[PDB]
């Protein structure tokens, strides 16, 4: 768990330029604590609330190498599909698939061919969205299946960002100024990229007025912990 | 270490050339040029998996 | 031949290197686009085997950075910031984005526009601001005219040591500047005690002017010049102040050893006081445990004391009344206890430029037996 | 006649020391060739034993 | 300095007049005015940059 004070803004680790340092490895899901205690305790009033902002930028990415994609099959019925056409394999190299026990399937079952062929058996009674993850000759890419209950269809999900924060898992305590937010790590995150986070928290006087606040953190993918 | 006993035929042209030694001095051996002897190593290069 | 063996290994190299370049002046002028290189880019240049297909051939430039070139023969690492063309003095320069963080101590802009004079001018002037991360760069710029002008067509910015010129100077005016910036460098980048003047610490080598009777500024444009601010040549390579915030007589920062010598106290006090990182400051009981690392905010300020009475002589001078020249006051200190929060320090010293030799006033007065 | 060029030098001399060399001809191929073989008697990537 | 094996027949204008020869040494090419030799240098006149 992660643990960062906020600068109560008086002009009083600046880096390269302000934004703070997050170590993260492929596949894990953390959770980090930042103390507005600092910023918003001489602000007496209502604590903070719950309108934080948060948003993803890149400054090394390292394009992907494999690509992703998409599926739509039905509830019950078995799923065919293939995993040569993704992998771009520019040099003549050997086309040697993996499918990792770690991230395989959720509801289901995959049964890897010889030549990247994969047939995905979803649990029987289940609907909904499922996804595992693929390693084309150590280049790793996700795979996303939709398994429709019968009906006529189910909406397309977007494909997950190398670096994430969930939609809803965020919490804030007026009592003691403290921000509670998770950051996920897809296992497609190439190791020596580096990704920007900036959050925009709002802290309330006894009035209903607003105070902002705006920092950044810089989340190093790094392999091996 | 310049083998007394050898009385090799002077010629004019080794064998390992430069390359191929610098190659196989980092991988341990015991190069030779009377031919003298240098890099006295012994072929261990890797303890149980980290190498350097 | 008894280098068969392996254990030496030589290379008989004349152009080799050994040097720690450091010195990272930077010269910005106007091209032609022979220069077979991206304007609006700072290059770190070569020695000359790069030339004007770099930056542009006949130029300003060209003859910028050729009497820079000159000069100093080896210490500096020569920067070259090309601006590219368009009564037109294509100036426009608001460009802290392609000259950033890298940061570089001398500065020589071949143009005598005031516009764009002063836009340098405010650049150095925000990279000496209180702001932590800090360079402290200076700047050198030309300025001819007459002496009416030259006065008129001037500010109070301590950053540069623009450079006064009469219309009658043979030589092409920024020729001359870029010569005494690069000196300068080259010659101070290591010690900044050293003040660039009289004629064996100072002349321009890459000059030879064409010698005549009738100098130019007459004593009496002298006086003035000197009085108000420029570094008519060298002599007096003080940096124009003439001012202050309010009250005019501010001494200290007039020669331009007295600004390096403040930079050099700038960095060293920063590289230093990094030994009080970690540490644990104690300060409601004042009062460290037993075998715990920690200090206390007067503890701190001792050390600070103690430091400052060391660098005495050789970067500040005396320190008149030390009790009060250096302070340390606690965030809690000050600010009554509402807004107090532990960690935030505030230090404040008194720069004193070591008192350097000036004019001597002789009198003597003959007589007989 | 169009005049040769033993170009090699590699093998035809190997690291042989030798303090001068004669080289009998015009042939700004051959002089750039014995200029290049006698630049390798002082580079980094060898014993270096020199000759001019 | 001498190359006393040569014996050309005799002077009448040898070669390069005094220009050409100040010009061919400037350019680094040793003049023999039995002919004597002198500036015995070598083609050498200009590193990755520096000329002098």
């Amino acid at each position: 768990m992660y643990f960062f004070s906020v600068d109560p803004r008086n002009g009083a680790v600046c880096g390269s330029c302000c934004c703070e340092s997050i170590s993260a490895r492929p596949g894990e899901v953390n959770g980090v604590m930042v103390s507005y205690a600092a910023w918003s305790a001489p602000l007496r009033g209502h604590g903070l609330t719950n309108k934080t902002t948060f948003e993803i930028d890149g400054v090394s990415v390292t394009p992907p190498k494999v690509s992703n994609a998409f599926g739509r099959t039905k509830v019950g019925v078995v799923f065919e599909g293939t995993l040569s056409d993704l992998f771009p394999n520019p040099e003549g190299e050997q086309v040697e698939y993996e499918i990792s026990e770690l991230n395989g399937p959720s509801n289901g079952v995959v049964e890897l061919g010889a030549n990247g062929a994969f047939t995905y058996t979803p649990g029987a009674l289940f609907t909904g969205v499922d996804r595992f993850w693929f390693s084309i000759n150590g280049n790793i890419g996700e795979y996303v299946i939709s398994v429709d209950p019968t009906t006529s269809e189910l909406p397309q999900p977007p494909f997950t960002t190398p670096v994430y924060v969930p939609a809803a898992r965020r919490s804030v305590d007026p009592r003691t100024h403290v921000l509670k937010f998770v950051l996920g790590v897809s296992p497609a995150a190439i190791p020596g990229d580096v990704y920007r986070l900036t959050v925009r928290q709002v802290a309330i006087d006894c009035d209903g007025n607003e105070f902002v606040h705006i920092s950044c953190y810089d989340i190093s993918i790094g392999s091996c912990g | 270490g310049l083998l007394s006993c050898i009385n090799m035929p002077e010629s004019c042209t080794p064998g390992w050339t430069f390359g191929e030694v610098t190659q196989l001095q980092a991988n341990g051996f015991v190069v030779s040029g009377s031919p003298y002897i240098y890099n006295d190593v012994t072929n261990y290069l890797r303890d149980e998996k980290n190498r350097p | 031949d008894a280098l068969s063996d392996g254990f030496v290994r030589l290379c008989i190299d004349p152009s080799l290197n050994f040097f720690g370049e450091g010195c990272k002046i930077l010269v910005e002028g106007q091209m032609t686009d022979d220069g077979s290189a991206t304007p609006d880019a700072v290059t770190c240049v070569t020695s000359e085997l790069d030339i004007i297909e770099r930056f542009g051939q006949g130029s300003v430039l060209t003859e910028s950075l050729r009497k820079v070139f000159c000069t100093c023969k080896s210490g500096v690492s020569v920067y070259a910031l090309p601006r590219e063309d368009a009564s037109v003095n294509p100036t426009p320069n608001d460009y802290a984005t392609v000259v950033n963080e890298c940061c570089f101590a001398v500065y020589v802009l071949s143009s005598d526009d005031t516009d764009w004079q002063e836009n340098l001018r405010d650049w150095i002037r925000s990279a000496w601001d209180c702001s932590k991360p800090q360079c402290f760069g200076h700047g050198y710029v030309f300025n001819k005219g007459t002496l009416g002008q030259v006065l008129a067509d001037g500010d109070n910015s301590a950053e540069l040591s623009r450079l006064a010129l009469p219309t009658t100077y043979p030589v092409l005016p920024y020729l001359t500047n870029a010569a005494y910036g690069a000196l300068s460098a080259c010659s101070t980048c290591n010690n900044p005690e050293l003040n660039i003047q009289g004629q064996t610490f100072g002349l321009l080598s890459c000059i030879n002017m064409p010698e005549s009777c009738t100098p130019g500024w007459t004593f009496g444009e002298v006086t003035q010049l000197q009085a108000n601010g420029f570094v008519v040549s060298i002599y007096n390579d003080v940096t124009n102040y003439l001012r202050d915030e309010k009250n005019r007589p501010n001494a200290t920062f007039r020669d331009a050893s007295s600004r390096r010598l403040a930079a050099a106290t700038g960095v060293a006090l920063a590289e230093f006081l990094q030994q009080f990182n970690g540490l644990a400051v104690f300060t409601k009981n004042t009062n460290i445990r037993t075998g715990i690392i920690g200090t206390n905010p007067r503890l701190m300020l001792g050390k600070i004391r103690k430091w400052a009475q060391d660098n005495v002589g050789t970067l500040f001078s005396e320190f008149d009344n030390i009790n009060e020249d250096i302070q340390l006051l606690t965030d809690f200190e000050v600010q009554p206890k509402c807004v107090g929060q532990p960690g935030i320090f505030h230090l404040n010293m008194r720069y004193r430029p070591p008192v350097r030799g000036a004019r001597i006033n002789v009198n003597m007065a003959p007589a007989l037996f």
